[PDB]
């Protein structure tokens, strides 16, 4: 019915637009702000703290610029959402390796793009 | 995935918050019940971004409670099978590893994990490494896992890891 | 179609010849209705031999000889070593020296241990990795669309 | 063989976990739901007692035995329809 | 706009109307209107009413399926 690995999903979650973990932990950030911002109103849910730790910790980029970089670059591509959110959220050092990860990957441009769209990706990444 | 998604919810108001401030109630109690929930059709809801609509509030007969649909943009997280995705190592046995990802929390039969691993139970963190020693996978480290499953069951979500594949594990 | 099929499963082979054996590094026959109880357990471990997977590790071919099966298997790995092209040898000996030792690593790492093969493949390919790998590359892509037109 | 395939697909889809009290068998998808952090270990709702897993071995080998030797035996049989498929 | 239905509240629509509004002042609901010495829902949602102050829309549904969301405001009550 469903199967990443073949890139089948369910029209809910296929018409939808999929987000990074450097998007969200600059959206969830926002929202602390947002929530810290007028003070005594509802505290933030448990939920929310524990994926803002987990995306905060895989967040590949830190930077408002490297963010909208990586989407605006990544837009341009003839790639699907799911196969644009998987390689900028994975962010696989090698063309091999996004092929190993997402078996889907294959056939969709040649290895010298492939890497070349992957090399782009990883200078564009902010290192702690 | 995370995922962004205009979700229907509908609004049982009581009759004490009707009259004025009635829509701003409605607002601040629709982030109230969906925020930090669960749903197997769109997985977990992290945040409500922006409220799309609010329809007709309809009066429930007998009940005095009033109905509101609600149409919300929210950011959502859902987990599919034969998908990889980044963890944390949570517990470590000899059974299996126990991880999460963000709200989700995942498990990791001993089965899945590759046979270079080797449980060290003498480690002060129990944890698994292999016999070269160049990688060791504890609790609450970087580790990446492949879904082999998802399980959706008291309003939460749990799916299988497997390590088997190659670029998985300590990153 | 005309083998009897695998060492477990045996019967389906006779009926029709869309269903097609499945290769592995254990050089053993396999097919789905003894593929799902590897699964089950060990998790791609060969039934007899015991040998472990790394992956699936299973690949579709059409020949009833296993031991075809894993020299070709063997073939298409060595390839990518010792290919280099004839104008880089001036005798006529050499040409077909090293297609000697290398029909032999074939041959018997379809038997033998692949200890030594993988250390002189090793060995070797700490020199040929340099310049002669990388332009048979070239040449050995270029003949090989030169084959399929 | 419909018959066989289905039981060698159950023998590739059965239960691994299992409770001693209600003796029911439970699939590793449970494993999570099965744990107890609290314990430490595994456990059945129902019992409210320890739940075993390394068990699960013996279903797998065993039914193999049994399946496997259908295909040895109906040799004569086959043979004898390769024969007369003319 | 567009209105076919009689401008008058039937006295079915009075009756829910009332019950519906005295339910929900007894639920402790904000009152319209300013009330003296007044404690029963019921005797309160008469007063709104009278006032034509009770905060609901009649959907009125018409047998094509269409329907007409007239205020309470907007009905001339029967009373
Ligand atoms: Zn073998
Ligand atoms: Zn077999
Ligand atoms: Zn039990």
């Amino acid at each position: 019915e469903e199967d990443a690995s073949q890139l089948i999903f369910p029209k809910e979650f296929e018409t939808a637009e999929t987000l990074l973990n450097s998007e969200v932990h600059m959206l969830l950030e926002h929202r602390k702000q947002q929530n810290e911002s007028a003070e005594d109103e509802q505290e933030l849910s448990e939920v929310f703290m524990k994926t803002l730790n987990y995306t905060a910790r895989f967040s590949r980029f830190k930077n408002r610029e490297t963010i909208a970089s990586v989407r605006s670059l990544l837009l341009q591509k003839k790639l699907h959402k799911f196969e644009l959110a998987c390689l900028a959220n994975l962010c696989p050092e090698t063309a091999e390796e996004s092929k190993a990860l997402i078996p889907s990957l294959e056939g969709r441009f040649e290895d010298e793009e492939l890497q070349q769209i992957l090399d782009d990706i990883q200078t564009k990444r902010s290192f702690q | 995935m995370f995922y962004h998604i205009s979700l229907e919810h509908e609004i049982l108001l009581h009759p004490r918050y009707f009259g004025p401030n009635l829509l701003n109630t409605v607002k601040q109690k629709l982030f109230t019940e969906v925020e930090g929930t669960c749903t197997g059709k769109y997985g977990f809801v992290i945040a409500v971004t922006t409220i799309d609509n609010i329809g007709a509030g309809v009066i429930q007969p007998g009940r005095g409670f009033v109905l509101y649909p609600v149409k919300y943009k929210a950011i959502v997280f859902r987990p599919f099978k034969g998908e990889v995705v980044d963890a944390v190592v949570t517990q470590v046995n000899k059974v299996g590893l126990f991880t999460e990802i963000g709200p989700m929390s995942c498990f990791i039969s001993r089965h899945s994990i590759p046979s270079e691993m080797e449980f060290d139970p003498n480690s002060n963190p129990p944890c698994y490494k292999t016999m070269d020693e160049d990688i060791v996978i504890q609790q609450d480290d970087e580790i990446r896992l492949k879904i082999v499953g998802t399980r959706v069951d008291k309003n939460d979500i749990f799916a299988i890891g497997s390590l088997m594949d190659d670029y998985l594990g300590l990153v | 179609m005309d083998d009897q099929g695998c060492p477990r499963c045996k019967t389906t082979k006779y009926r029709n010849p869309s269903l097609k054996l499945m290769v592995n590094v254990c050089g053993h026959t396999l097919c789905e209705s003894c593929v799902d109880l590897l699964f089950v357990r060990g998790a791609g471990n060969c039934p007899e031999c015991g040998t472990p997977l790394r992956k699936s590790n299973f690949r579709v071919q059409l020949f009833e000889d296993p031991t075809v099966d894993k020299e070709v298997e063997i073939r298409k790995k060595v390839l990518k070593i010792y290919n280099k092209r004839e104008e880089d040898f001036p005798s006529l000996r050499e040409y077909n020296d090293f297609l000697e030792e290398v029909e032999e690593i074939v041959f018997n790492l379809t038997n033998n241990v692949d200890l030594d093969n993988t250390k002189k493949k090793m060995e070797i390919y700490q020199k040929e990795n340099k310049d002669v790998i990388q332009k048979n590359k070239l040449k050995l892509t270029r003949e090989q669309e030169e084959l399929e037109e | 063989r419909r018959r066989i395939e289905t039981d060698e697909r159950d023998s590739t889809n059965r239960a691994s976990f299992k409770c001693p009290v209600c003796s029911s068998t439970f699939t590793d998808l449970e494993a999570n739901q099965l744990f107890d952090p609290m314990t430490g270990t595994f456990r059945c709702t129902f019992c409210h007692t320890e739940v075993e897993e390394d068990e699960s071995a013996m279903p797998k080998k065993d039914a193999r035995t049994l399946l496997a030797r259908f295909n040895e035996q109906i040799e004569p049989i086959y043979a004898l329809l390769r024969e007369t498929e003319d | 706009q567009k209105r076919i239905t009689t401008p008058y509240m039937t006295k079915y629509e009075r009756a829910r109307v009332l019950g519906t509004r005295a339910l929900q002042i007894a639920m402790c609901a904000p009152v319209m209107v300013e009330l003296e010495g007044e404690t029963d829902p019921l005797l309160i949602a008469m007063k709104e009413l009278k006032a034509r102050k009770i905060p609901i829309i009649i959907r009125r549904y018409l047998p094509d399926g269409s329907y007409e969301d007239w205020g309470v405001d907007e009905l001339i009550i029967s009373d």
